RNA sequence: CCGACUUACCAACCCGAUGCAAACUGCGAAUACCGGAGAAUGUUAUCACGGGAGACACACGGCGGGUGCUAACGUCCGUC
RNA sequence: UCCUCCUAAAGAGUAACGGAGGAGCACGAAGGUUGGCUAAUCCUGGUCGGACAUCAGGAGGUUAGUGCAAUGGCAUAAGCCAGCUUGACUGCGAGCGUGACGGCGCGAGCAGGUGCGAAAGCAGGUCAUAGUGAUCCGGUGGUUCUGAAUGGAAGGGCCAUC
RNA sequence: UCUCUA
RNA sequence: GCGGGAGUGGCGAAAUUGGUAGACGCACCAGAUUUAGGUUCUGGCGCCGCAAGGUGUGCGAGUUCAAGUCUCGCCUCCCGCACCA
């Protein structure tokens, strides 16, 4: 709750200043963080899905929800109902604590890290990024793993526009560019 | 017409039986249902037997 | 030759052709060729009258065709008895009621539109007349 | 020699008429259990003292006169039995 | 690598205008049909049961239609 | 032979070697109940990831879905998830529909015993309409109903069923 | 064992 | 005119209940053998294409998550049949 306290004390005062909002409830806030791993290669073996969920459970201390195919497509050789990915929804304190470990540990551990994009805000403030390699989190042991996975992080916030989320993350010193 | 026919014999000692069908390929395990026995006027477990 | 690209069904009842028409006013262009009689116009008759007025205007001006042949017409072959199914689709017609504007034209003078539509109506089985764009 | 004989018609079939419709109209006194409407869907719907069958058949649960009426936001047609 | 621009080969959606449909309907009759009430009229014309049948090859004409060529003293249905 | 639509003329019904399509099953859950949920498609962003997997938001508002053909229905969902389960009960059935008949169908309610639900209540198979075959003959289980002098038995009858 | 032609 | 059947690479030919399409062979190309050619031996080989992928069963739409296989229509070829007066 280190960043939640830092939000409640300094970000709200900052955004109320830099936007001149009538109410404090009009301010943005983060709502959830969704962690998807689309594993399309589990049609070869279930164990690839079963170990990627084990890896993502170490990153965020939750058991992941194994997602399935909404429908059947033949270009990918899948039928409707096959377990095809895994997700984790993060809310509350576990959200803040992961978001701390993200921008403090894992983003610096990116090979050739040079910033994020400010063109990844889905028109309505909600930010989405994708990491190339799961070893940037220190939860994973390097010798113990075998396969380089990848996941994508999706921060869903209550910002109406795109810039109010851009300023919110910049208030959390989020390394755009 | 792969869905063959069977009979559900009362386990109450009576020779009462309901007749019904099943797919013996996909459901190899025996069907056991709790049905009414009009002789005993109780609900008793019936078990799958051959239609014979 | 005009013809629907797709149809939901291949054949149609013979129907009737009673009633007055709906495409009465000159919508788009300035001059029109209005049907007075009743009947059906084939796609050949339509395309021949289009050719006769396109040549009569020397591709000057713009020509609309208000009608479209969407009714399939079956025929039985020669030396075939009256049973054994409905005949094969041979051609396509448009049912024409009185008042239907068949063609429109502008970009040309009135007298030229008169002589073009006269050359076209001489290729059409039904009796026509010449109309102009009326205000209201 | 010449009777080019031939053809057929893949389209000879049709089914039997199920005799659906409204068996008792409005203002028409019925006994309890009398079938009012036989129908596929719920083209009509059951109101007061009117049951809906397995095949969406509307029958009278009581005795009295048939009342057709339109209710609801969807403007659906309800059939009710007035008391008598 | 990005592609620079202009074409005429066009063109999705959307918008406006305009037609068509037996197997289209955000509308919708006339008639017909069912039920109720009320006169007048009609040799109960109505229903039920029982005795005896015949008939189940129809025709044209009108209207609504299918098929055919909106051909047939054609053909198949509905109604008189 | 059966089902769906049109022809079919706004009740029912209505023919042709008229126009078009399907059925001769499936399901022990794809049934019952309680509780909850709500689609197709498209747009933007996003690791492998691509026209099209999974993820987040927005438009949209059922253009989807319904075990299968078509039509009619479906948000109180009849559509989609999970829990518990066997009402895919037995005897009856007022009263109606439909047929020349054989026959087919709907059915509240009654008695018994049951399942879910806190409960009101719901459940006598599946959203409905196709998924089928008379009688005879013969087989199997049950039942003293009968039992050709008498007692049994055979055989027959009745019930279920092939 | 087989082994054509220029 | 009626019905049954088939149409795939340069060629002959396969594929199953719809889960990529070319297995195979012939030919063609190239290599080595040989004084040279043939044979014989090895390796390639549907079309566009940057090495990475795309378009591809007669033609046109449909069906399906997905067709060579399902529909339908058009087409071409083969066969059989086209009778009594
Ligand atoms: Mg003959
Ligand atoms: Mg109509
Ligand atoms: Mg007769
Ligand atoms: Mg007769
Ligand atoms: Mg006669
Ligand atoms: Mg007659
Ligand atoms: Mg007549
Ligand atoms: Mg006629
Ligand atoms: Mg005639
Ligand atoms: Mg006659
Ligand atoms: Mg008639
Ligand atoms: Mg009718
Ligand atoms: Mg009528
Ligand atoms: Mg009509
Ligand atoms: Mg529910
Ligand atoms: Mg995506
Ligand atoms: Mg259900
Ligand atoms: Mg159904
Ligand atoms: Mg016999
Ligand atoms: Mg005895
Ligand atoms: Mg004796
Ligand atoms: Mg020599
Ligand atoms: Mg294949
Ligand atoms: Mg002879």
């Amino acid at each position: 709750a280190k960043l939640h306290d830092y939000y409640k004390d300094e970000v709200v005062k900052k955004l109320m200043t830099e936007f001149n909002y009538n109410s404090v409830m009009q301010v943005p806030r983060v709502e959830k963080i969704t962690l998807n791993m689309g594993v399309g290669e589990a049609i070869a073996d279930k164990k690839l899905l079963d170990n990627a969920a084990a890896d993502l459970a170490a990153i965020s201390g939750q058991k992941p929800l194994i997602t399935k195919a909404r429908k059947s497509v033949a270009g990918f050789k899948i039928r409707q109902g096959y377990p095809i990915g895994c997700k984790v929804t993060l809310r509350g304190e576990r959200m803040w604590e992961f978001f701390e470990r993200l921008i403090t540990i894992a983003v610096p551990r990116i090979r050739d890290f040079r910033g994020l994009s400010a063109k990844s805000f889905d028109g309505r403030g909600n930010y989405s990024m994708g990491v190339r390699e799961q070893i940037i989190f220190p939860e994973i042991d390097y010798d113990k793993v075998d396969r380089v996975r990848g996941l994508d992080i999706t921060i869903t916030t209550t910002a109406k526009s795109d810039e109010e989320g851009r300023a919110l993350l910049a208030a959390f010193d989020f390394p755009f560019r | 017409g792969i869905r063959e026919k069977i009979k559900l014999v009362s386990s109450a000692g009576t020779g009462h039986f309901y007749t019904t069908t099943k797919n013996k390929r996909t459901k190899p395990e025996k069907l056991e249902l709790k049905k009414f026995d009009p002789v005993v006027r109780q609900h008793v477990i019936y078990k799958e037997a051959k239609i014979k | 030759m005009l013809q629907p690209k797709r149809t939901k069904f291949r054949k149609m009842h013979k129907g009737r052709n009673r009633g007055l028409a709906q495409g009465t006013d000159v919508s788009f262009g300035s001059f029109g060729l209005k049907a007075v009689g009743r009947g059906r116009l084939t796609a050949r008759q339509i395309e021949a009258a289009r050719r006769a007025m396109t040549r009569a205007v020397k591709r000057q001006g713009k020509i609309w065709i208000r009608v479209f042949p969407d009714k399939p017409i079956t025929e039985k072959p020669l030396a075939v008895r009256m049973g054994k199914g409905k005949g094969n689709v041979e051609y396509w017609v448009a049912l024409i009621q009185p008042g239907k504007v068949l063609y429109e034209m502008d970009g040309v003078p009135e007298e030229l539109a008169r002589e073009a539509f006269k050359l076209a109506a001489a290729k059409l089985p039904i009796k026509t007349t010449f109309v102009t764009k009326t205000v209201m | 020699a010449h009777k080019k004989a031939g053809g057929s018609t893949r389209n000879g079939r049709d089914s039997e008429a199920k005799r659906l419709g409204v068996k008792r109209f409005g203002g028409e006194s019925v006994l309890a259990g009398s079938i009012i409407v036989r129908q596929r869907g719920t083209k009509f719907h059951a109101g007061a003292n009117v049951g809906c069958g397995r095949d969406h058949t509307l029958f009278a649960k009581a005795d009295g006169k048939v009342k057709f009426e339109v209710k609801g936001p969807k403007n659906r047609k309800f059939i009710s039995i007035e008391a008598e």
